[PDB]
């Protein structure tokens, strides 16, 4: 009855002088006793009191206290990790040719740009195919351009509000279908939409899940909210003027027994799909939309009342386009 | 009274009566119709008087295989019917009856009379005899003898002859007594020496097998030779010194030497008048005939009179061993050879020149037809002389020839003899008319191209387009632009080290990128190179080496050992010139070099590209050893297109092609048959390739089944039969196989390519008929040089034709055939 | 210039009677002799000749049997991970509630799609806010399909494929500009279009690089191909008829510098911006698309002569539609 914790698989143990070395920090104290086999001993999935009689043996009051870390520090863990975890330990591959500037300097970033948006391959050998240029796009995707700010005071009606939500809803033709692909046909990604008071109209504020199938919104929570506090400071203007905001789920035991790992690579995909889907409707109701890169999820999460199969991918802010 | 034993000839129209045998089944029998103005009842009662006179005409075969004189037979009346009422279209329509009839029927053994006369009254005055007889009751000489007397008794019934005194039964007693000892000792042993080499029967140009004819139906070509053109045939033959039958056997003998492509041959003689045996055997009804087989030999450069003195003196000899039958002598040579119950000798002479009388049956009345039938024969020569006329007659089954070749044959004869009567000699046989178009036609293949040099095309290709890729090995391979700058300094290096126009450079075959371009850069400095695998055994590396008089030996491990960096990639001087040697290559180890010159790489180069339209986009699979002459059109049939060649790194694994041509999207196949044979056994039956789009199979036998295979596999390739010689640049002779076109045992050789001929010859050297086999020859601009360092085997090889000009003898036999191309039946 | 090896980081090991096993296999010999030292010198990123130096004294054929079986095992690995291997130990994470029947039997597989269409959220109020179906999409959006059959005798024409291309062109509007959103703004994808022989009018069968500042293809590779057996057996009929295809590869280089290991997450996001984007023009010039969740990657990374920085993440197959 008790939580299964696992070693973490983003976690590399090594020994040193000072004690048990695990990523970045250094452990010491009993924690250097237990040695390889408690590295190999967590890796099939324990309970506490399974691992604690394996290795204390001693006061178990030390031994709670180093174990409480290490599920603290993400050493032991219960289930699946969100992306900023899984794709972490790459860094560690990757051999910067740049100075850290790109990340301090505005010019030494627009310098990097401009290198990065004239770039060519390697391999290119001395031929080339002059394309024509005769053609145009529909004007949805040639003129559609990301959106900072919004109508602040007018609510966002709420036929446009409805007819945005449309676009990823089901359909019946003799089998189910979307406005969009999923890899195995599985559409695996959950959508929770947040409104904020008086923004949108017919809606009153809280967090609510969409389901594509009813085409409705139910409410999810009605007590806490998102604050400003949750965002990077360069994104708190877009978050203080936006009217509702959107986040991506992905549901693990909607792709994972199907797909395996693999899984969880497609929906990471299928977040640009959608994505752009509802750009270009945004794009024909004249409503803006701004993506979000980061945020606090762990907030969320919490707020959401996600469990250990749900993981939050992306979300993106919006209101009415103002002129 | 008594039976007696056959002759040997008489036992042969027995067993000949068996239709077991080959074109067997009829004893021979013989039709006569004649023209009288004599009366039946006195010819009919002169007839039962020569029964009388002559008792054989009283004899019957029995089924026992013997022979015996009836003591009797029941009166003969010849049979008259008066068609004098009937107009001469009905007259005709009973003539023609008892023509076909008699022509047709056959007398039964048993049968007691072995001869029947029938005879009509068309006129008061105008009787027609029709009759026929069984062979086995007598001879021709016979016939007019019983005619003389029958005629006599015509006019004077009570002129009574004396009977015969010594009779058929005395002359067979004496036959059986004489087949003990002395001459037919002599003779058999004459003829016992001479049996283990008797050569074969001549093989004619037949139309039809013996098994497809079953009864044969004669037809005949006759015609009749002046008094005038009959002495002078005489005289020439007494200026000679010879008798005007070896005159005549000779003349026939060219013929049949001609349109067989025969040395030697085997004639059927007809022997007459038997043995002496007594002081009135001529005087009497029986049959003298024997067989002889003459031995001739036309393998000659001698005069026509020479070989019919040897002719001659063959016929005068074998004569004298008479006495040992050719039956015998048959018999004996089948067991001998093997040659069980066949139509062994159906090329018959026979010969009544200087042979028969006043011809007592054209003086009872005129002769209007005459037919006759023998089991086993194609083609019956026979002569006659008839007071002073001189009548020819070939008599042949219409069934087993072509018409045309058979009037053909028999208008040559015709013109030898009148040639012997004007000059004295003959010209050669030869043939032309229908015939003589077709290959005129044939090998009318002229074309123009420049040839130039090998290396020339390269270069122009290579400004062309400079960044294409010329060379796939691996993930390694060389452009067109880097070729010709790589190539530029090692030729300077060659250069740099004496070697020149004239000499030769040994190269190694290894699948490197660095192979191609030692090779060119070789060409270029204006040597001509060698190839040696580097899997022979050593001492056959070094042998050529030695034997070509080779100054070097590249291999592939040079650019960064000889410094070669160190040289200019600038453009070389031009040295080659389009006659100068581009390769020698040794074949058929031992060995000798073969020669060949830019000219004649290019030309075979420029007409293979231009009729398959290969460009830029196609690919080369270089599955072939750079050992064969083959490779040549690989590499810059290759390079003058701008298209790419692909090594294989190890031939032999059919399943690392299937995986190259799938993996590199080869476009042409270029193998011997055997390759793409083995290549598709490792193809299961889901393996479709759509990327092949010309198979060249090159040399060797093409089983008739394996375009199926590559069909199913590559259904958007081409497949073409190519032929040739190394002795000639590479290919000669070609065929595209639309699937299997007919019923037959072969894939069509084909037609030559592009300024290429083709010949069949004779055993002289003269052009075979269509339908004759015979050596192949190859003409034109396509051939080698001559051997390196061996002079009899070139001296043999190529030689100069009178009229074709100079040709390679590959020694292979075939024929052309009339529908427009050559069929080869392999070396032999 | 000696190659250096690292760890994988998707690797783990334990002790073990038979020996030591690494990820799926068991070892044995000097490779278990070795302890975590071995393990931590891997770890740093090592020359071979380093680790023979350290930890041959034993035979040098043993030493270097050893070394190559870890290379070829991807134990020791050169550099970035493909996702394919990023993502493989999450599997160990996600326990499957379904049976392992729902990937080999077609019904088990039916009810499983069946019922996943069908789920919920199970943390909702009694509560909802039903929206109306009263608005439109697009055609451009809601009849778009993917297509598995193909037009094989009529080839795309030049122009038709000029505009499609176009779709991902860069515009210059005092800045550079594109059709779609990406990153922040660096745009670290590159796109390489693969051509079979006359199935494209004007274009050569090969491998091309996409210029989108010059509107122009470059030759990359004309002599290998892509065979049916790059493909699983799903996807063979796809293969064989397509007409062209393009791929999506990532540049580390363009992004891990300031974003770390975040820049190879949201480019997995950006793929699919770039996808929908596309397939919207493909529908207006009826070119069929679809995408392909695995395929020899292996093999396409090496015929375009790809460098250690960069991988494929996408691949789409195309052409104009079976009528
Ligand atoms: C990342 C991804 C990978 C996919 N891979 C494949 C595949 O390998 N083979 C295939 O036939 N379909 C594949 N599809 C599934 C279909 O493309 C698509 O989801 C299905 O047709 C339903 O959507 P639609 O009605 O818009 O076509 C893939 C889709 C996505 C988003
Ligand atoms: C995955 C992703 C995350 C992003 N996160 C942020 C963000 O946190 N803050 C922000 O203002 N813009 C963000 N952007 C950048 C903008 O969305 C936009 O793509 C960029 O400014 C290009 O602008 P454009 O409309 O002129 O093409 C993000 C884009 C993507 C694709």
């Amino acid at each position: 009855g008790e939580q299964i914790f696992y070693w973490s698989p983003a976690k590399h143990w090594r020994m040193s002088d000072e004690g048990v070395v695990i990523g970045e920090s250094t452990y010491t104290g009993m924690i250097l006793e237990w040695f390889p086999e408690f590295y190999f001993f967590a890796q099939t999935g324990v309970t506490i009191n399974r691992l604690l009689e394996r290795f204390s043996s001693g006061s178990e009051k030390e031994a709670n206290e180093i174990l409480e870390l290490l599920i603290q520090d993400r050493v032991l863990v219960e289930g699946i990790l969100p992306p900023r975890e899984v794709f972490s330990p790459q860094e560690g591959l990757f051999v910067n040719p740049y100075s850290e500037q790109i990340r301090y300097s505005k010019e030494a970033l627009d310098y990097y740009v401009s290198e990065q948006l004239n770039r060519t391959h390697a391999a290119c050998r001395s031929t080339k195919i002059q394309l024509e240029t005769s053609g145009a796009l529909p004007d949805i995707i040639q003129k559609r351009r990301s959106c900072r700010r919004f109508d602040m005071k007018t609510p966002v009606s709420f036929a446009t509000f409805s007819n945005l939500l449309s676009s990823l809803k089901q359909r019946k033709e003799d089998k189910i279908l979307y406005n969009y692909a999923s890899a195995g046909g599985l559409y695996p990604i959950d959508v929770f939409v947040y409104v904020k008071p008086r923004r949108v109209e017919g809606v009153k504020a809280g967090f609510y899940y969409f389901n594509p199938a009813d085409h409705s919104l139910v409410l999810v929570n009605n007590i806490d909210q998102v604050i400003k506090d949750d965002h990077e400071l360069i994104n708190q203007d877009i978050f203080a003027q936006s009217a509702f905001s959107v986040y991506l789920v992905y549901n693990a035991r909607a792709s994972m027994p199907k797909y395996g790992a693999a899984g969880y690579f497609y929906a990471c995909i299928e977040a640009g799909i959608i994505t752009a889907t509802l750009n270009m409707v945004a794009e024909d109701l004249n409503v803006g939309l701004c993506s979000i890169g980061h945020m606090n999820f762990e907030e969320i999460q919490t707020f959401l009342k996600l469990e250990d199969h749900q993981v939050i991918l992306h979300a993106i802010e919006g209101g009415l386009k103002i002129d | 009274s008594e039976p007696f034993s056959l002759t040997e000839v008489q036992t042969a129209y027995m067993l000949g009566r068996n239709p077991q045998f080959e074109l067997s089944g009829i004893s021979p029998q013989t039709y006569f119709e004649y023209e009288t103005e004599l009366d039946i009842a006195r010819l009919s009662r002169s007839f039962q008087k020569v029964i009388q006179r002559h008792p054989m005409l009283r004899a019957v075969i029995l089924p026992e295989g013997k022979q015996q004189i009836l003591r009797d037979v029941p009166e003969y009346e010849i049979e008259v019917e008066s068609l004098v009422s009937m107009p001469p279209e009905k007259q005709a329509a009973r003539l023609r009856e008892e023509r076909s009839r008699m022509i047709d029927h056959v007398f039964p053994l048993g049968q007691w009379p072995l001869f029947e006369l029938k005879a009509f009254q068309l006129q008061e005055h105008t009787y027609l005899l029709c009759f026929r007889y069984d062979a086995l009751l007598m001879d021709g000489a016979s016939m007019n003898l019983v005619g003389q007397d029958l005629m006599h008794y015509y006019h004077q019934p009570d002129a009574q002859l004396p009977p015969l005194s010594f009779t058929f039964q005395d002359y067979m007693h004496i036959y059986d007594d004489m087949k003990r000892g002395t001459e037919y000792e002599t003779a058999k042993a004459y003829w016992t020496n001479k049996l283990p080499d008797f050569p074969p029967a001549p093989s004619l140009l037949l139309a039809k097998d013996p098994a497809e004819i079953g009864t044969p139906n004669f037809q005949s070509l006759t015609t009749i030779i002046t008094k005038d053109k009959w002495l002078k045939l005489r005289r020439l033959a007494q200026d000679k010194q010879v008798t005007p039958s070896a005159l005549l056997c000779t003349v026939y003998g060219e013929v049949l030497a001609f349109w067989s492509n025969q040395r030697r041959l085997a004639i059927n003689l007809t022997v007459f008048n038997r043995y002496p045996v007594h002081d009135e055997v001529e005087q009497i009804v029986g049959d003298f005939t024997s067989l002889i087989l003459l031995d001739m030999d036309m393998d000659q450069k001698q005069p026509f009179f020479t070989k019919v003195e040897q002719t001659q003196s063959t016929l005068l000899d074998g004569l004298e061993h008479r006495h040992y039958d050719g039956v015998e002598f048959i018999r004996d040579y089948t067991r001998y050879h093997q040659m069980r119950p066949k139509a062994v000798m159906p090329i018959v002479f026979t010969s009544m020149l200087a042979g028969a009388g006043a011809f007592a049956w054209e003086e009872i009345g005129s002769l209007r037809h005459i037919h006759a039938r023998t089991p086993q024969v194609y083609l019956d020569n026979v002569v006659i002389e008839k007071n002073g006329e001189l009548l020819v007659s070939w008599n042949y089954v219409e069934e087993l020839f072509d018409a045309e070749v058979m009037e053909s044959m028999f208008t040559q004869f015709v013109e030898l003899l009148d040639q012997l009567v004007e000059q004295g000699d003959i010209n050669p046989l030869r043939i032309s008319q229908k015939d003589y178009a077709l290959i005129d036609q044939y090998n009318a293949t002229a074309e123009p191209i420049p040839a130039a040099t090998l290396h020339q095309l390269f270069i122009d290709q290579a400004q062309r387009t400079p960044d294409q890729v010329a060379v796939v090995f691996e993930q390694e391979w060389l452009t067109y632009s880097e070729l010709d700058q790589r190539s530029n300094q090692v030729a300077r290096f060659l250069q740099s080290r004496g070697i020149g126009r004239g000499d030769r450079v040994g190269v190694l075959a290894k699948r490197q990128v660095e192979t191609i371009i030692n090779l060119m850069a070789v060409l270029k400095a204006g040597a001509a190179y060698v190839p040696i695998d580097p899997d022979h055994p050593y001492e056959r590396q070094t042998y050529i080496l030695e034997n070509s008089s080779c100054k070097i030996l590249l291999d592939s491990d040079l650019y960064e050992t000889m410094e070669i960096s160190s040289y200019a990639d600038g453009d070389l001087t031009p040295v080659a010139e389009p006659e100068d040697t581009a390769y020698v290559i040794y074949t058929s180890g031992r060995p000798k070099g073969v020669i060949i010159t830019h000219q004649a790489a290019s030309n075979t180069i420029q007409d293979i590209n231009r009729k398959f339209e290969v460009n830029e986009e196609d690919r080369i699979i270089g599955i072939s050893s750079m050992c064969f002459d083959l490779s040549v059109y690989d590499i810059f049939g290759t390079l003058s297109a701008g298209a790419t060649l692909v090594m294989i790194r190890d031939p032999r694994d059919m399943r690392e092609l299937v995986r190259t041509v799938e993996r590199r999207g080869i476009t042409i196949w270029n193998t011997v048959p055997a390759i793409m044979d083995l290549a598709l056994d490792h193809v299961g039956s889901h393996f479709e390739n759509i990327s092949l789009r010309l198979v060249l199979l090159s040399g060797d036998w093409i089983p008739l089944p394996l375009p199926a295979k590559i069909n199913r596999h590559f259904p958007v390739a081409d497949v073409i039969s190519l032929g040739g010689a190394t002795e000639a640049s590479i290919w000669s002779i070609y065929w595209p196989i639309e699937q299997v076109e007919a019923n037959w045992k072969s894939i069509p050789y084909g037609k030559p390519l592009a300024n290429q001929t083709y010949y069949v010859l004779n055993y002289d050297q003269k052009m075979c008929p269509v339908g004759v086999i015979g050596d192949l020859y190859i003409g034109g601009a396509g051939l080698a040089q001559g051997y390196l360092n061996d002079d009899q085997k070139t001296k043999d090889a190529f030689i100069m034709h009178p009229e074709f000009g100079p040709i390679y003898k590959t020694g292979d036999c075939g024929r052309m055939r009339p529908e427009g191309y050559i069929e080869f039946l392999g070396r032999q």
